[PDB]
């Protein structure tokens, strides 16, 4: 089966170093032009770096001029990045893509197969465990303050109240740290005990607050 | 470029050629304005400028006869590919609004992109030197039909400016309106260049297309749209190379023959041939003329080739594989010849022909033996059978031989079966 | 220069919505061709156009696409729940290469306007505690996921996200020191969906 699997992606401090891994099967791997798409959290897709069936020819976005290096290893039928002086803003989704050009009017590539893409987090953050503190019902809540990195679950009662209850997702601020925050929706006459269970598993932590009134 | 030497099937597979595929073309139109040379003439006797004259009016007025007959007609795999889509835009530009267009555009600059009304974009280029030589300077320099000047400068200038029209008309009415090629009368070096940087292409193309110029006028070639007034009016289609940098290879092969008693018994591969990766496909090319080589680039065009299973290239490491159908010719009756190679040359040596490899300072460097000789173009400079001498080439790269019983061997030439042409390994034993 | 689109699109289930892309001399109007992606959130875009108008063999023909001059539009043709999604055009740039488009996300109205309900929550003494003090404006339970929520500085506010019962939610975080919350009488998160302004207050 046609399929592009990455790797190598994890987080890194602002001027460090990564290289990226696409492993390639399915498809005969030195018959193909191969790319590298990124794209940040929440935002569009950008167009990185490319390299020719044999390596002859490479390019790369003004942003990865000279910090990052294409190249091929058609023997295993793998691609690669490698990424060096990484700033906050190549914080993004890699994802590795088979090129493809019809030639017939023009040379407009296309890529009609993608990987899933590895996630690179480029940050001066380092890992932190979550600091809970409660929305007072007086709509009850709990929320995480500061938080790294970004992987972090909040259930209710023990996930017994799973019907009346949103997790809002992440915010990161200018700390480098991320908030979340989770809501619950029950009686205002069923005050008389729901517990916010969180979980932040890179830092191993699990917070079991209590929301009460004020 | 690494070429081995097949010992067992008697031939050889270069590898690392890098492809350059043509899958589309880029049309450039241009307008050769010859101006009113209809309107002028010469009542003076024999005279340089009434000779150029009368040689700018009838090529003129042939052209416009090349031209008629074209439109009747018209209302190699590759060649016949690429007129029909060359024709197919020639009749778009026929079209008298689109004509028009062009000139328009064409009448503030000498350069202008243009989208026809059937959606191909195109190049479109004014030439005007012989128009304003014959509008600002012959018309009024005769003044009363007095073509006998004693300028002389005059008939230079005339004869200077006018050749290009006079070759672009020979081209078209040799070929009834359809060149084979694209000659610097119809395009030049500057043109060119200029063309090549405005293809919607990659900085690649570009340096790989300039770099290599003679081969894209041999792949390109010339259209005559018509002639409208003292405008001559032609499109040239400009290769596009879509597919590039895949890995190609080149199969050449030679009869292998064993004998026993003035009894032969003979095995050619019938896969000879270039090879190039295409998207997911191999692409071959039986006739070597389809590509042509400058150092690892092979240019090759996509409309000639065929679709082969990627398991056919085993043949080059076991013709006795099982898990492809390698075609092979056998026979009773031994071919002596010389098949050149990239880094070499394959010799097959029968029956009653004298065969050697020589030096071009030392002369005969060794008889060779009877059956099939692998010779590298490091170990001669020619080889020979009978009077025939064959040049290797200087080309350098890496030689490697995959030893192994030629396959030929095994068979028995006492009794050994007809001639079949095109079959499997297996077909031939019996 | 940058290939723009158009940041939102919405039509009925069954409406022709349309998706420009504008390019420039550089691009589209170099003669390169348009490609268009599709990517639902969570997975990796998918080729849906090729080569300004064709689609790949698992690509249903209400999806039709075009080119022109120096732009491209994208057609949906009788939209369906699962076109929601968003949408990249992409072509090839004299001197950037390989562009894409900003982006559009498609929206399909499956669904009736709901005004959006807004609880705010004022700083625990906890967190007072801890020397910190952040509002928490929540919004919840509106359609379609589009929201401006106001307060000025030290603003945090999630993009509307999608909750159970196919309604959206959204959430902002004012983050002030302890002294600043008790400087001021009252604190307010003003949310406005579909030109409705709801405006919740909280005093310490
Ligand atoms: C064309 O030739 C005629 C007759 O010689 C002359 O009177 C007229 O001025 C010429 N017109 C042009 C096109 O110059
Ligand atoms: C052609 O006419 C132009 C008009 O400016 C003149 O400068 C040029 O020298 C002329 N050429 C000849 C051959 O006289
Ligand atoms: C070639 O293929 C045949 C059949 O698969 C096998 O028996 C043989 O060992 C292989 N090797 C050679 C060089 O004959």
């Amino acid at each position: 089966e046609v399929q592009l699997v990455e790797s190598g992606g994890g987080l890194v401090k602002p001027g460090g170093s990564l290289r990226l891994s696409c492993a390639a099967s399915g498809f005969t791997f030195s018959s193909y032009s191969m790319n590298w798409v990124r794209q940040a959290p929440g935002k569009g897709l950008e167009w990185v770096s490319s390299i020719s069936a044999s390596s002859s020819y490479s390019d790369y976005a003004d942003s990865a001029k000279g910090r990052f290096t294409i190249s091929r290893d058609n023997a295993k039928t793998s691609l690669f990045l490698q990424m060096n002086s990484l700033r906050a803003e190549d914080t993004a989704i890699y994802f590795c893509a088979r090129a493809r050009a019809t030639g017939y009017s023009s040379i407009t590539p296309y890529f009609d197969i993608w990987g899933q893409g590895t996630l690179v987090t480029v940050s001066s953050a380092s890992t932190k465990g979550p600091s809970v503190f409660p929305l007072a019902p007086s709509a009850l809540g709990c929320l995480v303050k500061d938080y790294f990195p970004e992987p972090v679950t909040v259930s209710w009662n023990s996930g017994a109240l799973t019907s009346g209850v949103h997790t809002f997702p992440a915010v990161l601020q200018s700390s480098g740290l991320y908030s979340l925050s989770s809501v619950v929706t029950v009686p205002s006459s069923s005050l008389g005990t729901y517990i916010c269970n969180v979980n932040h598993k890179p830092s191993n932590t699990k917070v079991d607050k209590k929301v009460e009134p004020k | 470029l690494k070429e081995s030497y097949l010992e067992e099937s008697c031939s050889t597979i270069t590898e690392g050629y890098l492809s350059v595929l043509r899958t589309g073309w880029y049309t450039n139109v241009f307008t050769l304005e010859v101006g009113d040379v209809e309107n002028l003439t010469c009542a003076d006797g024999p005279s340089l400028i009434k000779t150029e004259l009368d040689l700018t009016k009838s090529a003129l007025r042939e052209l416009r006869t090349v031209s008629a007959d074209q439109l009747a007609r018209e209302e190699g795999v590759a060649t016949a590919a690429a007129v029909t889509a060359g024709v197919a835009i020639a009749k778009c530009i026929r079209l008298e609004s689109e004509v028009t267009a062009i000139k328009n555009a064409l009448k503030k600059t000498n350069e202008a992109v243009s989208t026809l009304g059937c959606g191909v974009r195109v190049l479109a280029t004014a030439v005007r030197e012989l128009k304003d030589f014959v509008s600002k300077n012959l018309t009024r320099a005769i003044n009363k039909n007095k073509c006998d000047i004693p300028d002389l400068k005059m008939a230079v200038s005339f004869s200077q400016f006018n050749r290009r029209f006079l070759n672009v008309v020979r081209q078209f009415s040799d070929n009834a309106g359809i060149t084979p090629a694209i000659s610097l009368d119809l395009m030049t070096d500057a043109e060119l260049a200029r063309a090549v940087s405005n293809m919607p292409t990659s900085a690649g193309q570009i340096k790989l297309m300039l770099e290599n110029r003679a081969m894209v006028r041999r792949k390109g070639f010339g259209i005559l749209i018509g002639v409208y007034g003292s405008s001559v009016i032609y499109m040239v289609q400009l290769p596009i190379f879509g597919v590039i940098d895949t890995p190609c290879w080149i199969v050449k092969a030679a009869p292998s023959c064993s004998e026993k008693k003035g009894n032969y018994a003979c095995l050619l591969r019938e896969d000879q041939g270039w090879y190039c990766q295409n998207a997911g496909s191999t692409v071959y090319y039986p006739n070597e003329k389809d590509c042509e080589t400058r150092g690892d680039h092979v240019f090759c065009d996509t409309a000639a080739g065929i679709n082969v299973a990627e398991q056919s290239k085993e043949c080059n490491i076991n013709i006795s594989t099982t898990n492809y159908p390698c075609k092979v010719s056998c026979g009773r009756n031994p071919i002596s010849m010389v098949a050149l190679s990239p880094l070499g040359a394959l010799v097959a040596c029968y029956k009653g022909v004298s065969c050697s490899i020589g030096s071009n300072r030392v002369g005969i460097i060794k008889q060779l033996n009877k059956g099939c000789s692998y010779i590298t173009n490091q170990d001669a400079d020619t080889v020979t059978i009978d009077n025939t001498v064959y040049q290797l080439s200087k080309v350098e790269g890496e030689q490697h031989v995959i030893k192994g019983r030629p396959v030929s061997s095994s068979f028995d030439p006492v009794k050994f079966p007809e001639d079949q042409f095109n079959v499997a390994l297996d077909q031939c034993f019996e | 220069s940058v290939v723009t689109q158009p940041p939102s699109v919405s039509g009925a289930p069954g409406q022709r919505v349309t998706i420009s892309c504008t390019g420039s001399s550089s691009n589209i109007g170099a003669g390169y061709d348009v490609h268009w992606y599709q990517q639902l959130p969570g997975t990796a875009p998918k080729l849906l156009i090729y080569d300004n108008n064709n689609r790949p063999s698992g690509v249903p023909d209400r999806f039709s696409a075009s080119k022109s001059g120096t732009s491209a539009s994208l057609a949906i043709t009788g939209l369906q729940a699962e076109d929601e999604a968003d949408y990249y055009c992409q072509s090839y740039d004299r001197s950037l290469s390989g562009v894409f488009g900003t982006g559009t996300k498609v929206t399909v109205l499956g669904q009736p306007k709901a005004a959006p309900s807004v609880t705010l929550f004022p700083p625990s003494s906890e967190e007072l505690q801890a020397n910190k003090a952040t509002l928490v404006c929540l919004i919840s339970d509106f359609y379609p996921g589009a929201v401006t929520v106001a307060w000025k500085a030290g603003v945090e506010t999630t993009t509307p996200s999608k909750q159970s019962n196919n309604k959206y939610a959204a959430s902002s975080y004012l983050s002030l020191t302890p002294e600043q919350w008790k400087s001021h009488k009252s604190y307010s998160c003003q949310v406005t969906h579909e030109g409705s302004t709801v405006e919740k207050t909280v005093a310490p």
